[PDB]
């Protein structure tokens, strides 16, 4: 009974969090080269696994300011929902995508034999 | 006088000792092949 | 190799770090005990706003702050949300767990449970490095690859 | 030049690596038990815990030498005054007993006699420094 | 860490806290003394060991003849004058480090063009 | 082997007597924070007490057993990665000439 | 060996020999080569007594 | 013969010259150690494979 009381709860929490962060990745794009509806419209475009892709979607996206030279390199990248359920690694920072690179680059090295 | 000393094995761990008092000794500046190939004075 | 991928470098690339074994031990570099008797706010700064992330989306009044090495994580390669999961369905409905994300550079795992607690939450990180398998079956240790 | 009193003195560190319990013990020639290092200070006249763990710590900035010592203390902390740590011994009985256990079976090297409660104590201590140091791998 | 005693019968401080205020307090179990919590900070574990790495450091490192003096410039002094250990941490794990130490000014750095350690 | 000869041993008071002459900090009051760096001083393994100046005394002892004074198979090492003085006047030694 | 430096894992250090039994080795590069050679004659004693009771 | 002689202390100095590459890369933790392999153990198990190359 209190199912879609939790579920509705979480599709609008995401949105609030989508309303201070595409306005965090709007004055980025602003200071250096409405947004809480461009949210709730991405917030139930993925609306358990649902508590851990959201948490997942939340320090990825939220990735700022540093981060987001790699989330505003994607703000003016990405698509809609061919985008969405991507889920990736190297998704942080642009310095971030690199260096998980760059002890991946010797986990195959020392790991062949 | 203080020309030699006698060392025990666990005082050995703080001396640096030279292989020979001339082969070892002094400083570089023809070489013997069938000779033997030792390392140096670098000390 | 399963029968049919026999030169396949990726099949092996995906069964060693799902055979070989890997602990808390391994990923954590140093396991802290704090004071912080209120559940929501963490007196905690490097900590501070980590909290107010995987909180918004009755609690114990003893911390157990654990920080992780980034290598030795992205080594069997892993996610605070996977060491996250995993501790949470260890210990399960008793210890709550909140964590920073790989974007978050603090690699760090807070961790609560619901008279008597300074020795019962130093008792806890015991089980927790040593028993707690993160990756891959138990005993068989170094998974080295063979063409 | 007397004998050779061949009397082996055993400082143990009990506790594996995941059983926390760090409780430093000690092998006593004549009492057929691991007596903690606290009881064995405290049979001396180091009574407090703060002086016990000043004959082991050569500094004082090293926690990660004091966390082992930590719960040392614990274990010894029911017993305190030297007439109750020589009373855990093998009263009137045991008073004797570990008092001339102390001079004779323990570390005759130093002294055998009596007066020098201090010199052996403090060797007791340099013994428990360089067997943390050991676990502390340095 | 950080654990201090008993300022009457220096005993070790053990944690009691005060529900009311909502504050940690160490306390003298011994006796009835007790001092609040400087550091909320209980216990440090460290699985990862990076203090051991300068170990038996004296200023007299120069006067062991056994350890071989150096030829780096120092980054303070710049004196290629030195004296050289691989980590005094007994890890066998451990990689084969250098810790230059100065014998003008006892300045210890790095041979290490990977991890810096400016401690 | 041929060049080296076994000890038989030598007394160990007239170093006690040296050592204290020269500086030796009772062990009986010794103060382990307050002297933290202070060398520590052992004879035959057997912790007599301390002393400030490690360098300085060590230089004095070496001396006497190439006069001839501290017998000459007694063996007094100096460690500096520990801080330490295990003087040796020990029973059975096996001494090397150098 | 205390004829060496602190922390010398040279290939002399470790116990490499460059010369040939005819050049004839050097005082160290025989003391290495006794310790090796000492090796090989307590296993012999070791393995061929164990072997022994392997075949009974 | 004569050449020979001198060639082999050629192989064993190059070598050498092999030897000082991961004595150096190893004191900078440059070293790219191995699956199921200690740093320490990596130069040490590289460093005598070159010798024994050598060697032979
Ligand atoms: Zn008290
Ligand atoms: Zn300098």
């Amino acid at each position: 009974d209190f199912e879609s009381e939790k579920e509705h709860k979480l599709r609008y929490n995401a949105e609030k969090m989508f309303s201070t962060l595409f306005s965090k990745f709007i004055v980025p794009e602003t200071i250096e080269a409405i947004s809480q509806e461009f949210a709730h419209n991405l917030e139930e475009e993925l609306y358990k696994i649902y508590t851990e892709k959201v948490r997942s979607l939340y320090s990825n996206l939220k990735d700022k300011k540093n981060l987001e030279l790699k989330a505003h390199v994607v703000e003016g990248k990405l698509p809609l929902n061919k985008l969405v359920n991507m889920n990736a690694s190297e998704l942080a920072n642009p310095d971030l995508q690199e260096f998980k690179e760059k002890r991946d680059k010797i986990i195959l090295e020392n790991f062949i034999v | 006088e203080g020309l030699v000393e006698y060392i025990d094995a666990e005082e050995e761990e703080s001396i640096l000792i030279a292989m020979q008092p001339e082969d070892l000794e002094p400083a570089e500046a023809d070489v013997d092949p069938a000779k033997r190939i030792r390392v140096s004075h670098h000390a | 190799l399963e029968p049919g991928h026999a030169a396949d470098q990726e099949q092996a690339k995906l069964i060693r770090s799902a055979i070989e074994h890997t602990t808390l031990k391994s990923v954590t570099i140093a396991s802290e005990i704090y004071y912080d008797p209120d559940p929501r706010s963490t007196v905690i700064p490097e900590d501070e706003e980590i909290i107010q992330l995987h909180f918004s989306l009755q609690q114990s009044p003893w911390l157990l702050r654990l920080e992780l090495d980034r290598a030795a994580m992205n080594d069997k390669d892993l996610t605070m949300g996977q060491v996250g999961e995993r501790i949470k369905q260890t210990f399960k409905n008793d210890l709550f767990v909140i964590w920073s994300e790989d974007n978050d550079e603090k690699l760090i795992i807070r961790c609560r449970v619901v008279a008597e607690e300074d020795h019962m939450l130093k008792k806890i990180e015991n089980t927790m490095l040593e028993n707690i398998t993160l990756r891959g079956v138990e005993n068989i240790e170094r998974v080295v690859m063979m063409k | 030049k007397g004998s050779r009193f061949i009397s082996t003195l055993q400082v143990k560190l009990y506790g594996r690596e995941g059983s926390s319990a760090r409780t430093i013990k000690a092998t006593l020639p004549y009492i057929k038990q691991d007596i903690p290092i606290v009881i064995i200070f405290r049979a001396l006249g180091i009574i407090p815990d703060g002086e016990i763990l000043e004959h082991i710590c050569y500094d004082v900035n090293d926690w990660q030498m004091l966390e082992m010592l930590k719960p040392c203390v614990e274990d010894g902390f029911v017993i305190q005054d030297r007439e109750t740590a020589l009373d855990f011994i093998g009263k009137e009985k045991r008073i004797q007993y570990a008092k001339d256990i102390l001079q004779k079976e323990f570390l005759p090297h130093i002294t055998q006699l009596e007066g020098f409660e201090s010199r052996k104590a403090f060797f007791l201590g340099y013994m428990i420094n360089r067997l943390l140091l050991c676990a502390l791998d340095r | 860490t950080t654990f201090r005693f008993c300022r009457d019968c220096n005993n070790m401080l053990y944690p009691r806290e005060d529900k009311e205020n909502n504050r940690l307090l160490f306390e003298c179990r011994t006796c009835s003394y007790v001092e609040e919590a400087g550091s909320p900070l209980v216990y440090r574990h460290e699985l990862i060991t990076n203090i051991g790495e300068t170990a038996g450091v004296v200023q007299d490192i120069g006067s062991d003849p056994t350890l071989p003096r150096s030829d780096r410039e120092c980054p303070k002094c710049h004196s290629r004058e030195n004296v050289f250990f691989q980590s005094q941490q007994r890890r066998k794990d451990t990689s084969m480090v250098l810790f230059f130490v100065c014998l003008s000014c006892s300045h210890i750095f790095t041979s290490d063009q990977k991890n810096k350690r400016t401690q | 082997s041929l060049m080296s000869c076994i000890s038989v041993g030598t007394d160990p008071m007239p170093i006690i007597t040296f050592l204290s002459e020269w500086g030796m900090e009772p062990l009986e009051d010794y103060v382990p924070h307050q002297s933290p760096d202070a060398t520590r001083v052992f004879v035959n393994g057997v912790w007599h007490g301390v002393h400030r100046n490690p360098a300085r005394l060590m230089e004095t002892l070496r001396t006497l057993r190439r006069k001839g004074d501290i017998n000459p198979e007694v063996s007094m090492i100096r460690d500096i990665r520990e801080k330490e003085l295990k003087i040796f006047t020990d029973a059975g030694r096996v001494y090397r000439p150098l | 060996l205390p004829h060496f430096s602190k922390d010398d894992y040279s290939p002399e250090s470790k116990g490499f020999v460059e010369n040939s039994y005819l050049r004839g080795l050097t005082p160290q590069e025989f003391f290495f080569h006794a310790m090796g050679g000492r090796e090989g004659l307590i296993d012999t004693a070791v393995k061929t007594a164990e072997t022994g009771y392997i075949q009974r | 013969d004569g050449p020979t002689m001198r060639e082999i202390t050629e192989t064993i100095a190059e070598a050498k010259k092999k030897v000082l590459d991961v004595t150096k890369e190893a004191q900078a933790n440059l070293l790219t150690a191995k699956h199921g392999m200690t740093l320490r153990e990596s130069f040490e198990d590289n460093v005598v494979r070159f010798l024994n190359e050598a060697r032979d």
